[PDB]
């Protein structure tokens, strides 16, 4: 799935 | 619990080492021993709390959503898929409720700045939020109206007490913003906010030292990729 | 165990599953079920199982190695440092605990053909080297002893049965060698084992196919990256 | 610690 960017660590 | 026995600031020391391991699991089960020693939170120790979560919970989010698409293009081999996809779904919760636990016992009705009632509130946004990612019962619109409210509470409060540029309501902007466009099914608020929240910052960019400059710029481009994405 | 009411191909399958989900904990725990059913494993089945423990176990010494320094450099911060360590340190040889286990009970003394037996006793002597990494006690050089001897009767079945390109063969002389450089404190053996382990494969790549060439020289080019940094 | 190559997912 394309994921949008939120806040903190890029963990999935 | 299991960490009842050990200090508050051995937890916190340890905590840290965690976080240079990368032992995201124990850097989460410290930080909670923490919260349960019933004193408030720091500045850093609210982020390592945040950090040591938010990598959990994100590697459960990763797996969750390669199982789903196997469930999905598999929708014979039998029950096994929706069975292990259940089981990391299960445990995805379990992390949910337990942020959320930790929020509401007593972590937000202790938070009286801005800056910790901000920080605590779009927590409580996000792990609504995961919850939401994996909802399929008739608790999703539930689920999705406590995402929301705990957003708009932080919302509301940032607009009043912080600058445009404090990275703390520039990350709240950017997560509600995601929140609005593919769990709220409502891309033109998404972008709305976006683009108001990284117009609003921009201007209030000439206040800030070279430090502060740099954190809030890095959010910013992150409310830019977004809305490249989007529009 | 808790794995004992599923199905041993139920079991099979979700471990396939939580290797596409990156979820090695589960896929190690779904192949101690596996091979608690108590019948041999086909090849696919002992790559998976040690593919999981493989990396359950890698995620552990890299902590404990972020620890390990650590602690060495902070030789006052008090206790924690070694607590976590030690913790670290305790979970890892629960899992070459655990892993060692299973090879005696009862994988080895089944396994009848080179290719299974040579496997597992390949493995025997990797996590008895995993403990050596870790060890300080009276009880070193037993570990130490234990892995040279489950790698020496592997490197002798090896030699009588497999020829020199075999995948499974190359990569016990691999990890063989790397047990001599850094456990037994050999280089010299090391350097001898991994060039005389090229040289004889070289010489027998003429007699494969194109896919098998591909294996061979993929664990080929390992040896040869370590004798470059040894020489 | 500078780590040589091994058998397997370089997972360490
Ligand atoms: C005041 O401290 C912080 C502010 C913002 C982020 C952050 C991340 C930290 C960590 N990942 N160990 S501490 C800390
Ligand atoms: C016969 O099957 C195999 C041979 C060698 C490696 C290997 C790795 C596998 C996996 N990582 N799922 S299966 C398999
Ligand atoms: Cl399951
Ligand atoms: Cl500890
Ligand atoms: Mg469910
Ligand atoms: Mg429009
Ligand atoms: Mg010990
Ligand atoms: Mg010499």
């Amino acid at each position: 799935k394309l994921m949008f960017k939120t806040e903190g660590p890029d963990s999935d | 619990g299991a960490m009842g026995s050990m200090e508050r600031a051995s937890l916190i020391q340890k905590a840290k080492l965690a976080e240079q391991a990368e032992r995201y699991e124990d850097m989460a089960a410290f930080m909670k021993g923490a919260v349960e020693k019933g004193e408030e939170l720091s500045c850093e120790e609210r982020n390592l709390l945040s950090v040591a979560y938010k990598n959990v919970v994100g590697g459960q989010r990763a797996a969750w959503r390669v199982l789903s698409s196997i469930e999905q293009k598999s929708n014979e081999k039998g029950p096994e898929v929706r069975e292990y996809r259940e089981k990391v779904e299960t445990e995805l919760q379990g992390v949910c409720d337990t942020v959320l636990g930790l929020l509401d016992s007593h972590l937000i009705k202790e938070a009286g700045d801005a800056e910790s009632r901000v920080f605590y509130l779009k927590m409580k946004g996000d792990y609504y939020r995961y919850l939401a990612e994996v909802a399929t019962g008739d608790d999703k619109k539930r689920i999705i109206d406590s995402a929301r409210s705990a957003y708009q509470e932080a919302m509301d409060i940032s607009k009043k007490e912080m600058p445009p540029t404090n990275p703390i309501r520039l990350g709240l902007a950017l997560n509600f913003s995601v929140f609005h466009y593919e769990i709220a099914n409502s891309p033109e608020e998404a972008i709305s906010l976006a683009k108001t929240t990284f117009d609003e910052a921009m201007a209030d960019l000439h206040t800030l030292s070279e430090d502060s400059y740099k954190d809030s710029t890095l959010i910013m481009q992150l409310l830019r990729d977004n809305l490249t994405l989007w529009t």
